[PDB]
């Protein structure tokens, strides 16, 4: 706003932690086939 | 024992005076003659000049707080009451369930509504 | 001037009492609390402030969480 | 009405809307028909709002205003350089803030 | 012979005995010190020693009267003890200054100096009356985070903050017709008393005391405060208990007499029918112990509470007396029955007839609020006369058997092995 930490800055540190959590949540919603890729015997387990 | 059929709306006294007369052997029935219980009740009534059953959206004209409350009218112990504002679609619809031993306020208009509980049970 | 302050042991430790007193003590310290708040405010003690805030915006009945 | 509320016509109607109040159900439902507004209000809407509550003489809707602005506000600056503008009226109203309250 | 009559408010309790001089007109509450929160406690304490107060005990002992009272952990008693001829003078007395105004009581000179005197007795009775205090703390961990567990006299922390505020809400939330019985001792009849308690109007209060949230539930614990400083070691471990108005009462109290109690320095009492006795007197592993059997309104207590100035062989004692309380489960005999059972009879003798009508105006307050109405000394006696020892071996494996124990110590005790070893000594291995 006027008088205050900026905006900028007060919004980025309130979402940067959020987008990180949110590519883990998402890379473990569509993620697991290939977790349970990795374990079998097609990839010469 | 003795029983008259109600002529119009100020003569009725339950639901043996709701009979009325039948028709001749070569007339056509007309409704006043032969129609029996509630729908005669609603076609003398619509006769005399009032309807039964009175369907009207409730006064929002005023806001009307504790000094003197919006008054309804029921004939049993609550009445579900939906508000919409001191104009008639103020905010979204909200609703109340007035009684006869609690006021029902708003919350978002803020208004409140007292009945005057008819009953007769 | 009427109205007497509720003592300490009456209200002492309210937020972690709240919920194992009887139903017939509540009314009494809510009744209490709620004309003790009709002096200047600046005579209400420190020991009260807390209590009236947790019985009428604290985190019991309708206020339980969820979770 | 649903065209827009300019900052001086929502100021007016809301301290003509804090002047009226008699119980204590109309004192909190226009503190949060206030505050659940999108804009943080100026203090000459809350210093209102703490008369309003003085008259209905209760005291923790004059300490959750308090509380619900620092919910409201975007940072602690502007929380501050807000308190020291109602800083007499919390003094001569003798209201509490939380975190002096309640010390955790 | 013990006859009971409900008016329109309070109950009349009353017992003619016309060879007795005293006759002893009081009211019994039944809202001890276990009917409040942990933070008001010791306003029971506080009440009867307001009661027995100077300003009170001389206007009581210009007329003739001798007050008493005794406070519980459910009912507390304030009791007029007089002259035969003279009780309408202690119903009067009675009625003028406890159930109406008590503003001759309550101004802050008597009640400043009526809580100084507790304050400092109170203080005296934590630093040097040490088996009453190990027994306070055993309820007090017994029965812990619920309202059982309140000390009777009122902890030194909770008492320095009361005022007159806390004594008026008490006696208005407490002192109550519903909740009261007034009983007579002595050799007044029973419709003289009823006639002189209806012809003077004598009424409390109309309403009814708060409920608790918590019903009595024990919690198996530990606590020791053990003050190295003391020549001895008073531990005391108990069970749960069957509680009043239950079945399994008089078999508990049974229970309790087969080991009775014993002191090592009386050469009368190291002679008695126990098999205790023949374990714990070749190395004198102890000073005193009495097993209580105590029953209250909704759970109760069952232990030994002992004194030891061997304070190195404390296990062993703690030992030896536990594989005896297993003994009631796998192989109590008949004649330890039948010794029980006629020494239960003799202190139910000696506890309910005695000299004093006092002691009988609360026992008989007491179980006139609990129960309804006073079961005689006969029906006792057959009840206790109809016990079996397959009862005993039921109750015993009902409420003895790898139960839950808490302990309570002070004094030297080090040699107490703590409470895993304790409480799985409980049980055996069938030898
Ligand atoms: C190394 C570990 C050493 C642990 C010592 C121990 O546990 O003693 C504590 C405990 C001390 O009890 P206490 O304080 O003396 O209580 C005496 C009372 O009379 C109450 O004691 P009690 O009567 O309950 O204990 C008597 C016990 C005594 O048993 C024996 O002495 C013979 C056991 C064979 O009788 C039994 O144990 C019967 C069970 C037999 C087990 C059968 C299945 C296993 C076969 C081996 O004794 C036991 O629990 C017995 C444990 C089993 C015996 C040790 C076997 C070691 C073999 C190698
Ligand atoms: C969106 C979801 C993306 C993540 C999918 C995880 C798959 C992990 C796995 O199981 O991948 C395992 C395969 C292995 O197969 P291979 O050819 O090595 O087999 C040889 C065996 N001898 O890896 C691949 O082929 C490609 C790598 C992953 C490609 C991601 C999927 C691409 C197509 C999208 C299909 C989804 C359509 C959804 C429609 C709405
Ligand atoms: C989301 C949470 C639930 C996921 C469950 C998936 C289990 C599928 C399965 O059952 O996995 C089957 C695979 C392939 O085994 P295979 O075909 O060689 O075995 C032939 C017959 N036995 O075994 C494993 O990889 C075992 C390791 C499992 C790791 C799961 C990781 C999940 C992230
Ligand atoms: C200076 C150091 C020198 C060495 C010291 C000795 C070190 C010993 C190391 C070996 C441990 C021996 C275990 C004995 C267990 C015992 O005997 O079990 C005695 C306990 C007595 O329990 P309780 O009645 O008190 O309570 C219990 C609640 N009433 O019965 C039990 O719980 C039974 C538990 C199962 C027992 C079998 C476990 C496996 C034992 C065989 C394998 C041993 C290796
Ligand atoms: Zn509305």
């Amino acid at each position: 706003g006027r008088i205050g930490e900026s905006w900028v800055i007060t919004e980025g540190r309130r979402l940067i932690p959020e987008i990180f959590q949110w590519s883990a949540v998402l890379s473990v919603c569509l993620g697991w086939p290939g977790a349970v890729y990795f374990f079998s015997k097609a990839r010469k387990a | 024992p003795v029983v008259k059929t109600a002529q119009n709306l100020a003569e009725v006294n339950g639901p043996e005076t709701l009979i009325g007369p039948g028709a001749k052997e070569g007339t056509v029935p007309t409704d006043l003659d032969q129609e029996t219980g509630l729908a005669r009740l609603e076609l003398l009534g619509k006769l005399e000049g009032i309807d039964v059953f009175d369907t009207k959206p409730l006064d929002s004209s005023r806001k009307g707080t504790m000094k003197d409350p919006i008054i309804i009218e029921s004939y049993d112990d609550y009445r579900y009451v939906g508000c919409t504002g001191s104009p008639a679609g103020s905010h979204t619809i909200m609703w109340l369930k007035p009684t006869v031993n609690e006021v029902a306020r708003c919350w978002e208009c803020g208004s409140v509504y007292k009945l005057n509980p008819v009953g007769v049970p | 001037v009427q109205t007497k302050a509720l003592s300490k042991a009456t209200l002492t430790d309210l937020p972690e009492r709240w919920e194992n007193m009887p139903n017939l003590e509540q009314k009494e310290i809510a009744d209490n609390l709620t004309e003790r708040q009709k002096l200047p405010w600046k005579t209400l003690n420190n020991e009260e402030i807390k209590a009236a805030w947790y019985i009428s915006y604290g985190e019991w009945g309708p206020r339980r969480p969820v979770h | 009405a649903h065209d827009e509320e300019t900052f001086e016509e929502f100021t007016a109607r809301y301290e003509k809307e804090f002047d009226e109040a008699y119980d204590l159900f109309e004192v909190q439902r226009v503190l949060n028909n206030c505050f659940s507004y999108d804009l943080v209000p100026a203090p000459a809407v809350i210093e209102k709002a703490l008369r309003a509550a003085r008259r209905v003489n209760d005291l923790p809707t004059a300490i959750r205003v308090f509380e619900a602005l620092k919910y409201k506000v975007e940072n602690e600056d502007q929380y501050k350089a807000y308190l020291d503008e109602l800083k007499d009226v919390r003094q001569e109203l003798g209201v509490p803030l939380k975190e002096e309250l309640f010390p955790s | 012979a013990e006859v009971t009559q409900l008016s329109n408010g309070i109950v009349v309790a009353t017992e003619h005995n016309p060879s007795a001089h005293t006759a002893s007109v009081g009211v019994v509450f039944g809202s001890g010190a276990a009917n409040e929160n942990p933070y008001n406690n010791g306003v029971s304490n506080l009440w009867k020693n307001i009661f027995l107060s100077k300003e009170n005990s001389a206007v009581a002992a210009k007329e003739g009267l001798a007050l008493s009272s005794n406070i519980s952990r459910d009912f507390q008693s304030y009791i007029v003890s007089s002259l035969p001829g003279s009780t309408d003078k202690s119903l009067d007395f009675l009625n003028q200054s406890f159930i109406q105004q008590k503003a001759n009581l309550l101004s802050s000179s008597n009640f400043e100096a009526t809580k100084k005197s507790v304050l400092k007795q109170v203080q005296d009775f934590e630093e040097n009356d040490h088996p009453n205090r190990v027994l306070e703390h055993l309820h007090s961990t017994a029965f812990q985070n619920t309202p059982l567990s309140l000390p009777t006299r009122g902890t030194l922390e909770s008492l320095e903050n009361l005022v007159v505020a806390d004594l008026e809400s008490f006696a208005n939330n407490h002192f109550l017709n519903s909740n009261a019985v007034v009983v007579g001792t002595g050799n007044i009849k029973h419709e003289d008393l009823v006639n002189s308690i209806e012809s003077k109007n004598l009424s409390l209060q109309t309403g009814t005391k708060p409920v608790l949230k918590k019903k009595a539930a024990f919690l198996g614990s530990e606590v020791r405060l053990r003050d190295d400083t003391l020549p001895k070691a008073w531990i005391s471990l108990a069970v749960e208990g069957e509680p009043v108005n239950s079945p399994n009462y008089f078999v508990a109290k049974l229970a309790a007499q087969i080991f009775g109690s014993y002191n090592a320095f009386e050469p009368a009492s190291r002679l008695q029918g126990i098999k205790l006795l023949d374990n714990i007197q070749e190395y004198q592993l102890c000073d005193n112990f009495n097993h209580f059997s105590l029953s209250y309104k909704d759970s109760g207590l069952w232990g030994f509470s002992t004194a030891t100035r061997n304070v190195t062989m404390i296990d062993d004692l703690i030992h030896f007396t536990l594989k005896q309380w297993n003994r009631l489960t796998i192989s109590v005999t008949d004649t330890e029955v039948e010794r029980a059972k006629s020494l239960l009879k003799l202190q139910l003798g000696q506890l309910y007839e005695s000299g004093n009508p006092v002691n009988d105006a609360n026992l008989l307050g007491a179980e006139v609020l609990i129960k309804g109405s006073k079961l005689s000394l006969g029906e006792a006696f057959k009840k206790i006369d109809a016990i079996t020892v397959k009862d005993v071996k039921a109750w015993a494996g009902k409420r003895l058997w790898d139960q839950d124990i808490a302990i309570a110590g002070t004094g030297q005790i080090e040699g107490l092995l703590d409470y895993m070893r304790i409480r799985s000594d409980m049980s055996m291995m069938r030898w």
